[PDB]
């Protein structure tokens, strides 16, 4: 019996990489997800090589980053690569989720996969916020203060828990040290969760874009799909190089390059591009408890998307109304981010509130009624008597 | 029973029945009771929770003085 | 060199007492549930030589 | 390994899909095929027909939201243009 | 008797686990040096009318 | 997930009423035409997902010929979508031959499954 | 917990840049998710000076 | 008889865990108090409580 | 690992000669009696490593009436070692009862395997 299936350390890699019966009709989005994972690993590697030359104080944290960007052989490449690789990681993360929503992957067979994925999402958001705090720029310090004060909404335990996590009355040495240590630790937990995601995936394989059973014909990963992942990652690498060399500061804001100063605040406080949708809904509903609960509601709704859609036909390639509503949903998301980035003024509040309403409604009520309409139309059209 | 036995169907959301919930109600009630009991057990250092715990049990826990 | 001796010794005494009590309890419980197999017996009765 | 639960997909030889008969797949091998058999006709014609068949589904939402955004913007800068006492105070305040 | 032994084990283990969790969590709470109370003085006679002093 | 008992009830109610039928048959026909699955070579009796165990029981009840034909159609659809083309306009599935062959084998088992889930929670009666 | 900008807002007082808390010249919340007014610390005036602690 | 004790405490796991936790709480408190007292009186004049009184005059 | 063909050769060479036999057999019996397995119930046809493929074939070749006895001996040994006692000095293995029955089933198989493994690297013959 071939050695490829005898040694356990290599039998595992066989079962996940060398030979795994992927379905025939796979489009480029599965390769999009594999590219996502590889972006994670390159991010981790360059992060380690970053941290080997990074201090951890609060009077000597900005100096560390300027040192790594200016006064070390072949260094600025590392720092821009970490930042823009994170930004591209969030781009591809959102793309992977959107594919999952569109093609019916969140349906019954892989509810566990969907749950593990959304857990990975909230973990990743936490990691990005932690790292963005690690820089201790001007607006990053305000963002850290705001988020560490978010938990004060909880009744009774509102000042003890913040005084614990914050480690002091004000943002100081313990706060940043804690944030940096957590930012280092939690990506390894992400890696463990990635392993769990893979295990929960391989139990039932991937899904056809057509929303049809893929148990008919299949072709292996290596020598067919490894090249597809190679071409898509070449595209990603070239676009990332274009950003990291030609135009470095486009996927961010020019405020992190400012010494920390708890005396003044910028004209507009904005998160990075990948958080504006989850920031507009905060200004949306003007109750502190309501906002704090509605963020985690915006995640829990992704959790509850399973056993909500009730079309017997998986996917949205064959449901014109459903896919049109999906597109109005994705434009809703981008509009929500944009309306968050712009200031809070007379029309913008109505814009954002209506956006939140239609967004949560699409998750809750639009999908089931549209699904039932689709099912009944399909049933009645093809039958005569 | 000649002939129809006049069967009735109990309410159920698939698996859980009204009979089972009626049987389990005190069980879950004091399971929540025991859960909060253990919660009081675990927390002792919170000045707020210690202050709350001091007054309700004054004949066993008068331990605050230096 | 360590303005923390008093509470260190107090905590150490508490830990030693708790751990010794738990050690003895664990020794007892191991002697207990392991007895379900330590006292077993075997009586080999050879089969009839038929094949 | 311990026995595992029932699964709708297996490994090679026990895919578990419906048993098929009469299907006869062919091949040509990649070396003697001249890969780019269709590289300009297929490209242009299929790309344009696919763009046509799924054109509205993005034109309609994008146009709707662009109109919405343009109206919101134009009203916003109408607010802060010689109208802060008469139009601003009647909605903002 | 057997269950009372198991219960004694559980009770002592619970006490120990609570103590260890207390130690680990309170290791992350506010330190001793971070407890510096701050007193500030401002020259009001030098503050002009239309200005904010922070 | 949504049983075909409710779908069948809604469909019979819509079809029985004459005016509502005259209102909804043309839009249904135009919808299923624009659905974008007749051309690529799919009968609607296959698009329904195959994760529920009731679906497994339904397929296990099919005769040989229909299962083989379904396998051929699904693999051909896989390949044609892989190519990015559509089938030639000679084997497009004609409207008059989109017969329901699988619906009865869903309902026959769905009724049994529903009454199984019900009969367990029976009462002592009188 | 982010500093309001002085001399800005809808009431001539203070404005939260984060999500728009319009604090009047007195220092009370008018519009925004803020449920309480801005708390006043203890202080003791001493002639032409003042101490806060 | 011990049958009553068994059927009131060890028949049901919920009450068993409740009692184990409550006993843990009371045990922890009383044990800490006792150990502190013993460690204290074991050193007369070695702890600042009495030194602060001795220095006062 | 060290085949029993070499052991057989060295053993025959040592035992055949009179002077080396007289100088070496008196210490072997004392060595075995001091070893330990004799009292705990082990026959030497059991203590050998029984996992490598040639011993696996040898075990596969054993008749039933010895395999069952081997099973009983090994399980009883496992038990007694578990309880930390020793067997009573009435059911031990006597000096004359430690007869090797498993040795030939190893020598034959080892000879076959050795002289087949060499046969592939044969020459043109002359
Ligand atoms: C670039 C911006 C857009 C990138 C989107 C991402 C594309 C991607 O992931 O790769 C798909 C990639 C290959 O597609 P595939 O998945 O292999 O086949 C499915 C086809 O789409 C099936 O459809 P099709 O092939 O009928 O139409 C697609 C057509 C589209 O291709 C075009 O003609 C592009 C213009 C129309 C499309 C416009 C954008 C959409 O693709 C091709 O023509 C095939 C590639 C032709 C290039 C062959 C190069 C041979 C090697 C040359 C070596 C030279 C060495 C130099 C020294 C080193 O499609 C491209 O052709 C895009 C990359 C080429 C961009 C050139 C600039
Ligand atoms: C800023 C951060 C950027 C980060 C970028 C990270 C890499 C992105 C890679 C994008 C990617 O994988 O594209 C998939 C890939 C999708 O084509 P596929 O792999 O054949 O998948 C079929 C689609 O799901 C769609 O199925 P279909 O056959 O109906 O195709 C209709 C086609 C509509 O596009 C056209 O009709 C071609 C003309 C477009 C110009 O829709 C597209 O896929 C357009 C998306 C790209 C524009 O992109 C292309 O559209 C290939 C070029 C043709
Ligand atoms: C907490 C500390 C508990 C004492 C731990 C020491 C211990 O278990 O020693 C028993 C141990 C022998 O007891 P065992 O072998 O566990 O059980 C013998 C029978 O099964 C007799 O046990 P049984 O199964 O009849 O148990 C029923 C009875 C009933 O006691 C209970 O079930 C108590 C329930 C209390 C509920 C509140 O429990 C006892 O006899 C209590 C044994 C103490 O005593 C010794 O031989 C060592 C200590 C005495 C010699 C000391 C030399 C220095
Ligand atoms: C963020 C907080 C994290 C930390 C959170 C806390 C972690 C530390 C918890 C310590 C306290 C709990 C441990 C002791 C549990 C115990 O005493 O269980 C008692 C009974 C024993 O009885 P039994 O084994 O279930 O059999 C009798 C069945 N009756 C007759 C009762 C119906 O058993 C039971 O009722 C079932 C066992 C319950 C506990 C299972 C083992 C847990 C081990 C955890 C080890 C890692 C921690
Ligand atoms: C490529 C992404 C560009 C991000 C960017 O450009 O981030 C900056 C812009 C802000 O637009 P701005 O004019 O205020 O930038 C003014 C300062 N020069 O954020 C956005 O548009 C976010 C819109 C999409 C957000 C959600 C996307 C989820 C998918
Ligand atoms: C800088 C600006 C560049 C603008 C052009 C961008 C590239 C667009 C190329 C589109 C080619 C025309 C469409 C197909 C016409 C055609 O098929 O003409 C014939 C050939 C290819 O025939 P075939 O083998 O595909 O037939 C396949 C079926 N038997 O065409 C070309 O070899 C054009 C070469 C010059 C480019
Ligand atoms: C070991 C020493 C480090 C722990 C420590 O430091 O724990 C200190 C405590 C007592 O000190 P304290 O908690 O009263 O200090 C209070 C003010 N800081 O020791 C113990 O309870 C010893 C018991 C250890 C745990 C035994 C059971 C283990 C279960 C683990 C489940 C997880
Ligand atoms: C570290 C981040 C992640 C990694 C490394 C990862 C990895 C993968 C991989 C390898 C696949 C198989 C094909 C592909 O690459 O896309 C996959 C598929 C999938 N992932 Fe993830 N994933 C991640 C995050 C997520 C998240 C956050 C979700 C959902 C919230 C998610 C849900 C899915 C789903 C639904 C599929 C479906 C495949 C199918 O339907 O064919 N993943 N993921
Ligand atoms: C686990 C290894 C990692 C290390 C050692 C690491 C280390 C660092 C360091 C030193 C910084 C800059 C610190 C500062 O500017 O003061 C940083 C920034 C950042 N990291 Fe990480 N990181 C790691 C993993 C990750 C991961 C997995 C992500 C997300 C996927 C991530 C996202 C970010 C982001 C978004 C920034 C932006 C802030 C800036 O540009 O510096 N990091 N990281
Ligand atoms: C002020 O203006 C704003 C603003 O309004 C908003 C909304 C945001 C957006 C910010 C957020 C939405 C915050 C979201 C961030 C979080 C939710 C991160 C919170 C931190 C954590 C969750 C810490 C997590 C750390 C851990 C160690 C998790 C614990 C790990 C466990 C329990 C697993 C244990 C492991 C095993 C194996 C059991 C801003 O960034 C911002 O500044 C511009
Ligand atoms: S911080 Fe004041 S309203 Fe946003």
């Amino acid at each position: 019996m071939a050695f490829r299936k005898s040694n356990v350390y290599l039998s595992l890699v066989n079962s996940y990489i060398i030979d795994s019966p992927q379905p025939s009709s796979i489009n480029y989005w599965w390769n999009m997800g594999s590219l996502l994972g590889l972006c994670l690993v390159i991010q981790i590697v360059t992060g380690i090589f970053m941290a080997m030359h990074y201090s951890s104080n609060i009077e000597l944290a900005f100096s560390s980053v300027e040192h790594i960007m200016r006064d070390v052989h072949n260094g600025y490449i590392l720092r821009y690569l970490h930042a823009n690789g994170a930004s591209f990681f969030f781009m591809v993360m959102f793309m992977h989720m959107a594919k999952g929503l569109y093609y019916g992957s969140y349906r019954s067979p892989r509810v566990t996969l969907w749950n593990v994925g959304v857990i990975i999402f909230i973990l990743t958001i936490a990691t990005a916020f932690l790292g963005y705090c690690c820089v201790y720029g001007q607006m990053s310090h305000w963002g850290a203060t705001v988020i560490t004060n978010l938990f004060s909404a909880i009744p009774f335990v509102g000042n003890d828990i913040v005084s614990w996590l914050w480690g002091g009355f004000s943002v100081s040495n313990p706060t940043i040290q804690r944030f940096f240590a957590l930012h280092y630790l939690v990506p390894f937990i992400i890696a463990a969760m990635v392993i769990m995601h893979l295990m929960a995936l391989h139990i039932h394989g991937s899904s056809n874009p057509l929303g049809i059973t893929g148990n008919l014909d299949r072709i292996p990963m290596h020598s067919y799909f490894i090249f597809k992942d190679l071409v898509t990652v070449f595209l990603f690498m070239l676009i990332l190089a274009l950003f990291v060399f030609y135009s470095p500061n486009t996927l961010g804001h020019p405020d992190n390059y400012i010494p920390g100063n708890p005396l003044v605040t910028p004209a507009s406080i904005v998160p990075e591009w990948y958080l504006l949708p989850f920031y507009a809904i905060l200004r949306s509903i003007p109750d502190k408890l309501l906002g704090v609960i509605t963020m985690f509601a915006a995640i829990l709704v992704l959790l509850v998307l399973p056993f909500t859609d009730r079309s017997v036909v998986r996917g949205n390639t064959f449901k014109v109304l459903s896919k049109f509503f999906f597109f109005i949903f994705v434009f809703n998301f981008v509009l929500l981010g944009q309306i968050g980035a712009c200031h809070v003024e007379v029309p913008y509040v109505l814009m954002g509130q209506i956006a939140t309403f239609i967004y949560f409604a699409y998750f809750l009520i639009i999908v089931p009624v549209i699904s039932t309409i689709e099912n009944v139309l399909f049933y009645i059209g093809r039958v005569n008597k | 029973y000649t002939s129809h036995l006049s069967s009735k169907t109990g309410l159920h959301f698939g698996r859980l029945s009204l009979r089972s919930l009626t049987a389990y109600a005190p069980n879950l009630m004091l399971w929540g009771g025991a859960s909060m009991l253990g919660l009081f057990v675990f927390t002792e250092g919170w000045p707020k929770f210690q202050d709350t715990l001091y007054k309700k049990i004054p004949l066993l826990g008068p331990t605050l003085e230096d | 060199a360590e303005p923390e001796h008093d509470e260190r010794k107090r905590l150490g005494l508490k830990t030693v007492i708790i751990l010794s009590s738990l050690y003895l309890l664990s020794i007892w419980v191991k002697k207990f549930k392991w007895a379900g197999i330590k006292t077993r017996k075997f009586v080999f009765n050879p089969p009839k030589p038929r094949k | 390994g311990p026995p595992s639960g029932k699964t709708y997909m297996g490994w090679w030889g026990h895919m578990g899909g419906p048993k098929q008969k009469g299907i006869t797949s062919y091949a040509v091998s990649p070396y003697a095929q001249k890969p780019l058999q269709g590289i300009f006709h297929n490209a242009v014609f299929n790309s344009f027909r696919r763009f046509k068949s799924q054109f509205l589904y993005v034109l309609i939402p994008a146009g709707i939201y662009w109109y919405w955004w343009k109206n919101g913007n134009e009203y916003n800068e109408f607010l802060y243009s010689k109208a802060g006492r008469e139009e601003l105070e009647r909605v903002n305040v | 008797y057997a269950y009372f032994m198991v219960g004694a084990m559980g009770l002592l283990s619970s006490a120990g686990a609570k103590s260890t969790v207390e130690t680990f969590i309170s290791s992350m709470t506010a330190t001793a040096d971070v407890l510096a109370m701050a007193k500030v003085e401002v020259n009001l006679a030098a503050i002009p009318l239309g200005k904010n002093v922070v | 997930p949504q049983s075909f008992t409710s779908i069948a009830r809604i469909g019979d109610y819509i079809l029985k009423s004459p005016v509502l039928s005259k209102l909804c048959v043309p839009v249904a026909n135009q919808f299923i035409n624009l659905a974008g699955y007749k051309k690529l070579g799919l009968k609607f009796d296959d698009l329904i997902a195959e994760e529920n165990p009731i679906m497994q029981t339904a397929l296990r009840r099919l005769p040989e010929d229909e299962s083989y034909a379904r396998a051929y159609r699904i693999i051909r659809a896989h390949q044609t979508e892989l190519t990015h083309h559509l089938l030639p306009r000679n084997e497009w599935i004609k409207a008059q031959e989109d017969v329901p062959y699988l619906l009865p084998y869903i309902l026959e088992a769905e009724a049994a499954a529903k009454e199984k889930d019900e009969l367990d929670n029976i009462e002592v009666s009188k | 917990g982010c500093v309001p900008i002085g001399e800005a807002g809808d009431f001539g007082g203070w404005f939260c840049p984060c999500h728009g808390s319009h604090y009047d010249i007195s220092g009370r919340i008018r519009k925004g998710p803020a449920p309480l007014n801005l708390e006043i610390p203890a202080y003791e005036f001493d002639g032409d000076k003042v101490i806060v602690g | 008889s011990f049958s009553s004790l068994y059927k009131t405490f060890f028949k049901r796991n919920a009450v068993f865990v409740g009692t184990i936790f409550a006993g843990a709480f009371v045990f922890q408190t009383v044990f800490d108090t006792a150990i502190t007292s013993w460690y204290e009186n074991h050193n007369k004049g070695k702890l600042w409580k009495d030194v602060k009184a001795r220095i006062a005059a």
